[PDB]
């Protein structure tokens, strides 16, 4: 896999990939 | 965090991975 | 507002249009 | 859960707000 | 919910997620 | 082109796609 | 209409074009 | 308009719900 | 149609509209 | 990881997240 | 291919590498 | 190439059909 840069909702896209069905916790600062 | 590290610099899937369930 | 099917990644960009900095969790399997 | 609710079957905006931290 | 910070295409998601089936209109400047 | 099956929020991603600065309407009551 | 040329129904990008304004 | 004011500052769903049909 | 500002992700939406059953490849440089 | 179904833009976005600068290539006709 | 590997089918991440360049 | 033109400039939908198989 290669390095990724994402911001804003293209973040919550990658972990939703990446964790499928496991589901996962996006938890930004501030 | 993971969010802002993401966004300003670059993150693998690697350590995306730490914030499944 | 409205109610409609929200599935998967879309689902998921809903989580993050309606939580942004607070954060969410998806937790499929419950 | 969330997938009964708003997937398999239909939620509104208001109810997304209670899977926010 | 929060406050939004939207460009593009994003615009438009938001706006589906939004209005569901009453529809929108997308009306940009220019 | 071609011609595809287009649905919710693909649908108005494409209508954003196509329309751009013109606007559109994504009007599904009719 | 939209949903049913274009979900229902299958449409071409140049008939997608009859949406803009 | 709000598709610029989204982009350049900030907007809320409340006034997105304006655009609504 | 109109002219497009695409980065990221979002070329790759619109190659899919555009191709659709053709499919398309997708060749970024470096 | 995970196993998911994989369609469609969802498909292509996960190309595009997998493959990243590499390029890909989306050829549904096989 | 792609499609019956992964829309039909279930595939994995590393599956999907398949079709990097 | 198409891909950093389409960001760093603009590009038309006619330009990416070029990309299809
Ligand atoms: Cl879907
Ligand atoms: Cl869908
Ligand atoms: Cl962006
Ligand atoms: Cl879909
Ligand atoms: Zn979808
Ligand atoms: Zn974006």
């Amino acid at each position: 896999f290669v390095n990724q840069h994402l911001c804003g909702s293209h973040l919550v896209e990658a972990l939703y990939l990446v964790c499928g069905e496991r589901g996962f916790f996006y938890t930004p600062k501030t | 965090g993971i969010v802002e590290q993401c966004c300003t610099s670059i993150c693998s899937l690697y350590q995306l991975e730490n914030y499944c369930n």
